[PDB]
């Protein structure tokens, strides 16, 4: 019998329980992206703006209710509407990364006829981040 | 001398069966698989249904007279045969929608299924499907969020939602309740969940589970950084006692309560639908008791007529079934009724046992949940059928794992993540979906544990609703 | 002792098939007709309806081990084979008290129908009885008022009551509907009611109808001397609606509503029961869409357990089938039920489908309705079955009399006086009711009109539920 | 590339003139009398009050490719010259029944009538004519009761209702108010009514009226033995 | 006043130009929730013009991406978004779940800026009831200010609401839609200065005057007589602004007048000289159709007001040097240049009805 940790082992959605996405596999969600004609778009927040809290329900009464904060990260540039381009993808999340070193930062993709957004995962985390197991270390 | 008042009995063919009718785009349609008594002409058989579920009875009255029959009578306007039935035949009819109550799932089906199954004339009948125009369909609040806006609200993306019934079904104390829901949603899943009986009993009262699920929410969502749920069981014996449960998730703050529809009631589960809307809780809808009603082929009511009615008295989830799992559910039956509970426009096809177009006017899309029986080596299966927009629910497959719930947690959210991956990588789950559990069960220590434990194990019968 | 968790799956006879057990008196006891699929044993489908019904899933959990299964666990304690059956049996499973909400039906329902018809290892699944302990039956409000005190508010004793339902079933305005009703009421019925589907409709909006046939009670009443009644349907979409058309009610001082208790729902109904109760009004239950559930002999639900449903969750009057009439309804099952919905205590008697005792423990009896293409001819044949402490429901059988309402309703009330009468003076109904109702019609002009409409109609059939 | 969001103003018609449209039994349609200013095309006109009672504004904006615009767009399907009038044309507008609150009228004028008069591309507009379909309409509670109910009611067939407004239409006490109904409904008519702009006033506060107006209305039924009403 | 007589066949046309409400029936009325000076202090917000933008598309957007375009709009620099006035519960995005996505992204964009940010979520429903219900809401959640249509919810229905915001703590803004049915012809109707003094009478925080400028009517002179009938005590009789009557307002609170309707930074001058800093200035596809964005078109804005309040403040004319103020911002900011590029040859100029 392994133990799961319950001490720094922070997840972060959608396939945050595999190992690192490599550069190869991070190109195949981006291909799975164009060929479905979705949207890509880049979000990055700070480390305190990263995972949901709970701080302005100070202010609420009784309408808590699936309020949290930190849902919301800030958009690199704007959704790259018409992108049929991989390539485009990949240079903009190296742009994003490098100018913003220390942040998270996820891709995601908008279906615009569901309007919602039909993927998304971490691109980055900051080298700081401690909050965190690697795989193998998930369970002791 | 007009036509006037004949006292007596005639036959129903004679105003109800009128094979030349045009419906019309506000009409309700219903497709009645029909087993007439012998000596039953099918359209007098026909015809009784549409009268009896509409406007008429077994022998003339003169107050018809005062009205107008032709403008709210049902009509009987085709009869098909059916292949490899000697007396079978599918009765279409037509009903008015000013028969009906607006926003009301009761009223419909006491006009349509109210008394005609028990007529003696007949030897079985069967709803097989309705068709709602968006007249009729525009006047339900529907579901509180649906499917866009439940994803929004969780903030998870690109995958199937991962569940999990608390076990045993009953008999657990709060506390241990509690423990339990903690260790499972710390691990992986998204939502655990009262089982379908779990209201308020001795061995554990529902304010206790109310509050003790709740630290266990709030400990796990800030252990893991994933927002999480359990649907807390509302169904109560009264209207009164559910709302004190609902007020209660209310003032909790959590995501996500869950209500019985068909034993708790349409009346009850509209309601509950009305304060979810008004109050920002999910609502998770079980479907206890659908298989009294919808498992036989000769009688009674299909299920996707259920779904439809759900889908318009209100609900954010709605039990499925999961084809592979312990419970029957013929796969493309099953993807048919999933159309029609989660896309806008679902077009007739005979294949799939959809008799109607339905349009839903954008009233919301409900995420199906595919739940009993499942576990790790019906992953790929799952994701196949169901793709992303889909609730996977494993109870026995978490809280039997053999290192616990947690672990057990891990290897179902693993299993997914790895099937959804391969998928989004261009590889093909029906084929490859065994090869893509066994490289993650080389990988991952938890899910090798599940699928040593579990391989062996499928569920495989003669389907009976065919 | 306990045992180490063994993680896996395992036989369900293992732990839920105990042919040892002595029941105890405050178990639940449930009687269920089992079809297996081929290669599975009655004794593992018994233990297996027992498991899923209580506290077991498909894999062993370890949670289990926190609690005391042996205290909770549903019990298959029996099996009988079925006669003239190859594949049918009857499992008998029993339920700790503990597993078991107080006062709710909903969750009665939840847990021992909820999700075991829907299993694959069964072709097909029916629930024949349940026996309700008094220590359950205790924590019930029950019906409002009950025979007795119905009887006494009213004052109305010696005679079976006699009751119309307004038709065209659906279509007629608020005044016409009021009109019918006065005409009715002053012929002789004691009541006339709601269709089933009659909510509120664009044709006519419910506040409307009630306040309309307030007038025509009260108009009949003063002119007859007696007291009369109309079953005003508060069935709605909502709880919230519900409770407003019965508010109405109880602000127009009228004796009686009624209550689609299926298609509403339970919980609906025990709040109405309850609010009934408060507020000294009659409920008047329809059993609308129960065809659905109770024909087939294979699979559903019986009629008796719905209607022991019925006597818990509350209400004043059930409908129970004619025998004669345009429904199914054998009279020896008939006969059965009527007993278990007006008696205290009714024996075990498998000639008339009583698969256990049954002690209500004053739980106030439910008068049963018998309505559905019945006239004067059926008279001697009803009051023979059902004695006085019954309904009886004419609505075809009025509205269709030749010279209208009031002449149709005093036809009826003839009828129903002179088979009484005579039953009193020592004639045997069943012999010599055909001379006893064509005296009549050479007595009572408006009774020889509708003798000669309706002489030759009849409605004989093959029975299915046997 | 595909098209992608491209900032800066164009033409409304490029988008919002659909002349090709089949309208759906479901859209809420207007026609429009509207008069251009000189210069300015009937069909970038039409074009302009479609976009600015539906989707749009007068500049591109990216958020639309988050959406579909095709779905939810107001359009322009069809422009009528008027007869007789030099610069007056009918533009017919569609829009999608998912615009519009369920049961709400002012919804459905915000929308329609929302800011659209007040453009300075065209000198004047006037909406002649709406199509509600049944869609909409079953949304509506509607009228409280309506005219076949109203007369089952009151109890009166077989001719118009006669009513008569208490007159001077201010001033007068309640009193004096309850004493006209009273001799107004003993000779005959039906109702008699408060003028719109009787409410609550120092000359006569509203329950005053009402109670002395129920008198007067009881007592003239009680004369006549005909339901009256005020 | 204007209920029978508009309708007399021995009438041709008729509209009425003013009214002159006295001051004991000004006194009956409970008047503005806060009115300009209370707003100015709860929001902690002086020495120029409030900055706001409306969510486009008018219709279609989702409740979540709602919320994300609010976030970025607040966060670059203007002080609030808005609901489009037709924007009330739909199909495609129902109204409590706008409201708590905004809430979410008003307190994040806060938090960020350190500057007190709002979104004015509408109220406007077809019942009262539902009305006071989204009203609420946007108390329970602590949000700072809610708006209304009075002309199409109506004044029963927007003086029942004013009361509320009063009693609640809430600022209301209030969109005149439908006012140019009555409004724009010159021989028939009701004039805005009436309409303007009714709401001031029934109760809003804001109410929108007209631009001049942008893509919708209204003259120079009418509006400038109309902004002071909205924000001052006592105004004088002036034919030339349209005032016929001279107006004590008795010290019932100013409203603040809001500038929106097809207006960009080109125009940020001429708006700052007619209106100075007690205005609110509303830029929809003057942000959202910036070519970098909302957090970019925000700060756009943002610059070019600072730089002409500034330029003012220093005794430049904005009249005369208003081009130059944006010129010279514009080679400091590159937002701004951006802005300056797309709409410099953007102009509504046409022959005006209401004179
Ligand atoms: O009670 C049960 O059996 C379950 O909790 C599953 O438990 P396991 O996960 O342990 O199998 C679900 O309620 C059923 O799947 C419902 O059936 P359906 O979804 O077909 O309505
Ligand atoms: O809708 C009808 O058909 C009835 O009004 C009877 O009308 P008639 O009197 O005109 O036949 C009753 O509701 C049914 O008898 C219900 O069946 P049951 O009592 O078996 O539940
Ligand atoms: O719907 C619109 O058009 C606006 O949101 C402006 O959008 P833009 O900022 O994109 O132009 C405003 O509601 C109008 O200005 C109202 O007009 P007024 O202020 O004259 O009442
Ligand atoms: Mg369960
Ligand atoms: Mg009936
Ligand atoms: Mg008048
Ligand atoms: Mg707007």
């Amino acid at each position: 019998m392994m133990v799961w940790t319950p001490v720094n082992n922070k997840m972060f959605e959608t396939f945050s329980y595999l190992p690192p996405l490599t550069d190869e596999q991070i190109a195949a969600q981006v291909d799975y992206i164009v060929a479905n004609g979705w949207i890509p778009c880049l979000e990055f927040a700070e480390a305190d703006k990263a995972y949901v809290s709970n701080e302005s329900a100070i202010r609420f009464g009784s309408v808590s209710c699936l309020y949290y904060d930190n849902r919301y990260w800030t958009m690199w540039k704007l959704p790259m509407f018409g992108c049929r381009d991989p390539m485009q993808v990949l240079r903009e999340i190296v742009a994003c990364t490098k100018a913003f070193p220390d942040a998270y930062v996820r891709l995601v993709a908008f279906d615009n006829q569901k309007q919602v957004q039909i993927m998304g995962f971490l691109v980055q985390r900051p080298k700081t981040a401690r909050d965190f197991q690697p795989a193998n270390k998930r369970s002791v | 001398a007009g036509a006037g008042f004949k006292a007596g009995v005639k036959d129903y063919r004679l105003t109800y069966y009128t094979p030349d009718y045009v419906v019309r785009d506000t009409d309700i349609l219903a497709a009645f698989r029909m087993t007439p008594q012998p000596g039953v002409p099918p359209e007098e058989c026909g015809a009784a249904v549409a009268a009896e579920s509409s406007t008429g009875t077994w022998t003339t009255v003169w107050t018809d007279g005062l009205t107008s029959l032709d403008r709210y009578k049902g009509r009987c306007y085709d009869i098909e045969p059916v292949p490899g039935e000697d007396n079978q035949y599918i009765a279409y009819v037509a009903y008015p929608i000013d028969l009906f109550e607006e926003g009301s799932v009761t009223n419909m089906f006491t006009s349509i299924v109210g008394n005609v199954f028990g007529f003696k004339a007949l030897r079985a009948l069967r709803l097989e499907d309705l068709r709602i125009p968006p007249a009729y369909v525009k006047t339900f609040v529907g579901p509180p969020h649906g499917i866009q806006v439940e994803r929004d609200k969780l903030n998870k993306y690109g995958r199937g939602l991962l569940g999990c019934t608390i076990k045993p079904k009953l008999g657990l104390s709060a506390k241990n309740y509690g423990r339990a829901v903690y260790e499972c949603l710390r691990g992986g899943l998204d939502f655990t969940k009262d089982d379908e009986n779990v209201n308020s009993q001795p061995f554990m009262r529902w304010r206790d589970r109310f509050l003790f699920v709740a630290e266990a929410i709030y400990k796990a969502q800030a252990e893991t950084g994933e927002v999480k749920g359990h649907y807390l069981n509302a169904t109560a014996g009264t209207c009164e006692e559910m709302m004190k449960r609902a007020v209660c998730a209310k003032e909790l703050g959590v995501p996500i309560i869950m209500h019985d529809y068909l034993t708790g009631g349409f009346t009850a589960n509209t309601s509950l639908a009305i304060y979810c809307r008004d109050n920002g809780l999910l609502l998770h809808i079980h479907r206890a008791m659908h298989a009294v009603i919808d498992r036989q082929r000769n009688h009674g009511i299909h299920f996707r007529v259920l779904a439809k009615a759900l889908r318009m008295s209100g609900g954010d989830h709605l039990h499925s079934g999961t084809a592979v799992g312990k419970l029957e559910g013929e796969r493309e039956v099953t993807l048919g009724f999933v159309d029609l509970m989660r896309d806008d426009y679902v077009e007739k096809d005979r294949s799939r046992g959809i008799y109607f177009t339905q349009d839903w006017c954008s009233m919301p899309g409900v995420m199906p949940v595919a739940s009993g029986g499942i576990h790790v080596w019906h992953m790929p299966a799952l994701v196949e059928i169901f793709g992303d927009d889909a609730c996977l629910q494993f109870g026995g497959g978490t809280l039997g794992h053999p290192w616990g719930n947690a672990p057990g947690a891990a290897a179902n959210r693993v299993a997914l993540e790895a099937c959804t991956q391969a998928r989004n990588e261009g590889r093909d789950l029906a084929r490859e979906g065994g090869d893509v559990i066994r490289s993650a069960c080389k990988w991952s220590p938890e899910l090798a544990a599940a699928c040593e434990v579990w391989k062996e194990i499928k569920f495989e019968f003669d389907t009976i609703d065919k």
